[PDB]
């Protein structure tokens, strides 16, 4: 044999897959380097031949035994092909899941919002909303963009997300897994090696443990950013409270990288910029790659294949031929290796060239393994190798060694602190976001969170773990997490945590093996073939052996660790602890941006009515919001001599309790940034309280506003 | 009920003590803020006064909490 | 020829007559467009409650689904109801009569009205239990 | 209302429905929706327009703009 017949089929299947895969990759290569409807079908039919081949060969693998197989070499390949996949779902169910996924992708891609005052021009997220969330320094514009995108796209995406989770959970359960979260965590699972085992559940605990070592440094970063944001927006941020979610430099707060202009430790002097120096040297794509190849080969790694240098896409075609300039790496196979990315003259182009070259060198270092075994150890190694290569290639001594950055130049600590904080705002500002989003998805798939508490738990976790507070209260009509790319489009998100930890573990191990003496962030790798060899050891391993083993082959540790990352920022950590000596380090999960203009309401149905008292549902909340809108309309018409069309959508409610208690505030009809001050809302409630009371069969003691007390009771019975 | 937004009619003259303990366990800080009054019928019973006080301060006030009040 | 009284929506309309001076006499409030907003919200509440408590469906009717015509100083007008995001779906009168019957105690209390003052022509009040000497 | 991502303009989409659609529901949707969006946007501008045009016509030895 069974093991013999298994390897027999696998070897045949390897030949059958490699050739057709190459054709598909070549076809996709051509299309990606040639946007022609004609070649669109060409790659399609090839991809279709690749997909049908897939399904048939898995059906072939079905009869082959699994546990019976002892040779882990063959066992891994079979397990990879044994995946029945979504097919476990009923045909009608399979079609339903496919259309749900397509609908959610299309709603994310083509959804659009537009201005309340000029509804002719509407902005999509990709360009219009993203630009506002990055460049704008206006509180009102950012709040409008954040809330409007949430309203339109999340309210459209919620029910599809409910059906999606139900169907995906059903498929994962029918596929011999617990839940869909279990299916996602199954990537890390390793078994039957007797000493390097790794259970799917264990990963959760490990992740949690790692986050315990991040809380401190991150709280300091949060405190520093809060103080700076307080200056960028005075009278809007509480020094003891969380950060409003629409001020974090982009739509979601995945990265704080766009706060650097406002959080610069030393704005006096800029960071290293050699784009101009590169232009003065007139260095071109071929050079950047050649100098890159020098650095990569400078450590005993193979020289870049001549094939790439002949059939690559480094420069913008711009010859009636259009190709996506997005940096990528093609591993067509049988010695066919390519990289496609448009080459400008910039530092970021230089670093991206090094990143892509690290990608392709990792990919080509293990071409000897079978077709099913030609992949990274897991979903974090492949990007980690590129990240460490780019990080090592950006050292100031590297720029000193390539001919520019003349030796008569000393680098002070102030610019070093600037660079460290710029790196921190990208690396450390995303770990809480990643952890919290994956935690919420895991608990939603697990059934821990009921379907009527998704948004409650989302914002509770966001206030508690990330220290970010929503500017407007969101009920369960919303699907804010589904507004990310990775959530609507069915993508795993825990890769960005493990990748971030693996990159720093690898960097520390290699740079220690390079016999450094100074700090980690200033250290280099070049001329350290020992460091290169250690990296290559795991590189060539691919997915042939367990990822825990592969990680140990470089860092000497079976599992992931936060210590190396903490060391990479010990300098900034010390500076931040000094800068936050006066600032309250931490945050409180009770302050809200809208909490200072809210009114609390307490309702006692069982007292006023006793028996035959009605039940309180969402229709009574609809009536209450309409009554408050009526009250505000009447006040503005009969006193201020203005006619304003308040609705039940302008009355925002938060913190609903079984006591029939809750908070509310009011906004202008078509302006979420305009909040009516409490005093006006108190006056409006005073004017219309008799009508608001008699609408509900309550009389001024079973319906209390916590700040407004009756006073007009003058009796004149006995004269 | 106000201190812990408990559903009205859940806490009662009988389960008050247990609910008080549960609420303190849930939020000791918030419960610490809560102030309660000692409820002993003997206290109100011992409020019995002699002299005009018994009628003008005790009988006149009991009569106002009775239907057909003026008549009585 | 043609008649200028027929309307495509006039079959499923309900007429409403309101007498503020009879019910309240003195200290009776003025009737403006904000009272029309409250009335449309009350009818939307009524329709929501009927669909939730009988048909076991949750439908988000609003004040924009309650369409009002023929407003007179008598405080008379005609109304009908449509489905939330569908102007072609008109709830038949019978369902609107049943919804008003279910929520009429609440709709009247929201306007200090007493069924006599607030009249839905075609919907007759039938809750008058008389008993004194058992 | 079912799909808010595909939006029709009067000239290309709404005119074609009004010219060919025999569906009562599609035609009612197109008619009402165009009235709601565009007329509710165009009303106050029309009020200011009539006031200004009447003022200009009156200041030019004419009774009204209709004159
Ligand atoms: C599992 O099967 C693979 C494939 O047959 C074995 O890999 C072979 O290893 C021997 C010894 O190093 C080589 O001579 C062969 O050329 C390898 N074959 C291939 C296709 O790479 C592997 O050794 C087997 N593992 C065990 C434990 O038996
Ligand atoms: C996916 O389909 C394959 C093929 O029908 C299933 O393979 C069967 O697995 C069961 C359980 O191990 C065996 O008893 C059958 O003999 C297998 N059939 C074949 C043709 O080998 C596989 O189980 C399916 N996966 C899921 C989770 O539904
Ligand atoms: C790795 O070692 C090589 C060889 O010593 C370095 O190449 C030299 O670099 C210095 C500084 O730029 C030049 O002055 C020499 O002329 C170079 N000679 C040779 C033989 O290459 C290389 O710079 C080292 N790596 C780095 C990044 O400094
Ligand atoms: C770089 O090092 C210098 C020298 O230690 C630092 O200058 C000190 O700054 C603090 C804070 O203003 C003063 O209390 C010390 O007296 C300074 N020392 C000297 C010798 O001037 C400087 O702040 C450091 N820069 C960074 C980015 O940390
Ligand atoms: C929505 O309301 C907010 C709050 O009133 C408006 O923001 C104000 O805008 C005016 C005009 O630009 C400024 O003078 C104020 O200083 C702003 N203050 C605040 C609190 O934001 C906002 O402009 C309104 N938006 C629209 C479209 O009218
Ligand atoms: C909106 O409501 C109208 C009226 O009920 C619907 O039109 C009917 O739809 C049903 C179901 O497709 C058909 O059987 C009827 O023949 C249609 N004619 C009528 C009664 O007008 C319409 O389909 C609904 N559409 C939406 C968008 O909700």
């Amino acid at each position: 044999t069974i093991e013999e017949q298994a390897k027999t089929f696998l070897d045949k299947f390897n030949h059958e897959a490699e050739d057709l895969f190459y054709q598909s990759s070549l076809a996709s290569w051509n299309y990606n380097t040639n946007i022609t409807e004609e070649n669109v079908q060409n790659m399609n039919n090839a991809g279709d031949k690749w997909s049908a081949f897939l399904k048939e060969q898995s059906t072939l693998a079905q009869m082959y035994p699994l546990q019976e197989i002892q040779n882990l070499t063959v066992k891994l390949q079979l397990q990879a092909l044994q995946q029945n996949g979504s097919s476990v779902l009923s045909e009608d169910k399979s079609k339903r899941l496919n259309t749900i996924l397509n609908t959610m992708s299309t709603i994310y891609s083509t959804g659009k919002v537009c201005n309340p005052d000029n509804p002719q021009e509407c902005l999509l997220l990709e360009p219009g909303l993203n630009e506002i969330m990055a460049n704008s320094l206006d509180y009102n514009e950012r709040l409008w963009a954040w809330e409007s995108w949430r309203s339109e796209v999340g309210k459209q995406l919620r029910p599809l997300y409910e059906e999606y989770v139900v169907l995906k959970n059903e498929m994962a359960r029918a596929n011999h897994y617990e839940d869909y979260g279990d299916y996602w965590r199954g990537d890390y699972e390793v078994n039957g090696v007797d000493g390097y085992d790794y259970s799917r559940g264990q990963l959760i605990e490990d992740v949690e443990h790692t986050f315990e070592e991040i809380k401190p440094l991150y709280e300091h970063l949060h405190a520093y950013v809060r103080a700076k944001l307080m200056n960028a927006y005075p009278s809007y941020i509480s020094p003891i409270g969380c950060l409003p979610a629409h001020l974090l430099g982009d739509m979601w707060g995945r990265f704080w990288t766009n706060l650097y202009s406002l959080t610069v430790p030393f704005g006096q002097k800029p960071n290293i910029d050699v784009t101009d120096a590169m232009v003065d040297q007139a260095w071109d794509a071929q050079r950047i790659f050649k100098e890159a190849e020098k650095f990569f080969v400078s450590v005993g790694l193979p020289n870049m294949t001549q094939g790439f240098w002949e059939n690559s896409m480094l420069t913008d075609p711009g010859n009636v031929q259009k190709a996506v300039c997005h940096p990528t790496a093609w591993d067509l196979g049988k010695g066919d290796f390519r990289i496609l990315m448009c080459t400008k003259v910039t530092m970021d182009d230089f670093l991206t060239a090094h990143h892509e070259m690290g990608h392709i060198q990792y990919d080509m270092a293990y071409a000897a393994q079978p077709f099913l075994l030609r992949n990274g150890a897991n979903e974090g190694f492949h990007e980690a190798v590129g990240e460490i290569m780019s990080l090592s290639a950006a050292t100031p001594k590297h720029l000193k060694s390539i001919g520019l950055l003349s030796p008569d130049f000393q680098e002070d600590n102030e610019t070093e602190i600037n660079f460290l904080l710029k790196q921190a705002l990208t690396i450390v500002g995303t770990l809480p976001f990643t952890y919290m989003l994956e935690k919420w998805r895991w608990m939603v798939f697990k059934g821990e969170i009921p379907k009527d508490q998704w948004m409650k738990k989302w914002w509770e976790m966001k206030r508690e773990i990330v220290g970010v507070v929503e500017p407007v209260p969101h009920d369960e009509t919303y699907c804010d997490p589904a507004s990310l790319f990775h959530v609507s489009n069915d993508y795993s998100f825990i890769r960005y945590y493990t990748r971030t930890l693996y990159q720093f573990q690898f960097q520390e191990a290699l740079c220690q093996a390079a016999k450094h003496e100074g700090p980690l962030h200033k250290c280099d790798i070049s001329n350290s073939t020992e460091a290169g060899q250690k990296l290559f050891n795991m590189l060539r391993l691919g997915k042939s052996e367990p990822w825990t083993l592969a990680l140990e082959n470089v860092v000497g540790a079976k599992n992931m660790n936060v210590r190396p990352l903490l060391n990479y920022f010990e300098p900034l950590f010390t500076w931040l602890k000094d800068q936050n000596k006066n600032s309250f380090v931490g945050w409180s999960t009770d302050w809200s941006p809208y909490a200072d203009q809210s009114i609390k309401v307490r309702i006692s149905l069982k007292s006023a009515l006793g028996d035959k008292a009605y039940e309180w549902n969402d229709n009574e909340m609809y009536l209450f919001r309409s009554s408050v809108a009526y009250a505000m309309r009447q006040y503005f018409l009969k006193v201020k001599n203005q006619m304003i069309l308040f609705g039940e959508e302008d009355v925002r409610v938060a913190n609903l309790k079984p006591r029939i208690s809750f908070n509310f505030f009011v906004t202008a009809p078509k302006n979420v940034s305009d909040i009516i001050p409490r005093t006006e809302v108190e006056k409006a409630i005073r004017m219309s309280r008799s009508r608001i009371n008699d609408a509900f069969r309550l009389n001024d003691n079973s319906l209390e506003f916590l700040g407004i007390q009756p006073t007009l009771g003058p009796p004149n019975q006995p004269p | 009920i106000n201190g812990f937004d408990l559903p009205e009619g859940n806490v009662t003259q009988e389960n008050f003590v247990d609910m008080q303990q549960r609420c303190n366990a849930s939020d000791p800080a918030a419960y610490a803020q809560l102030v309660f009054q000692t409820c002993d019928i003997n206290a109100f019973l011992s409020e019995a006064v002699e002299g005009t006080g018994l009628a003008f301060i005790v009988f006149t006030e009991a009569i106002t909490k009775m239907p057909l009040s003026p008549l009585w």
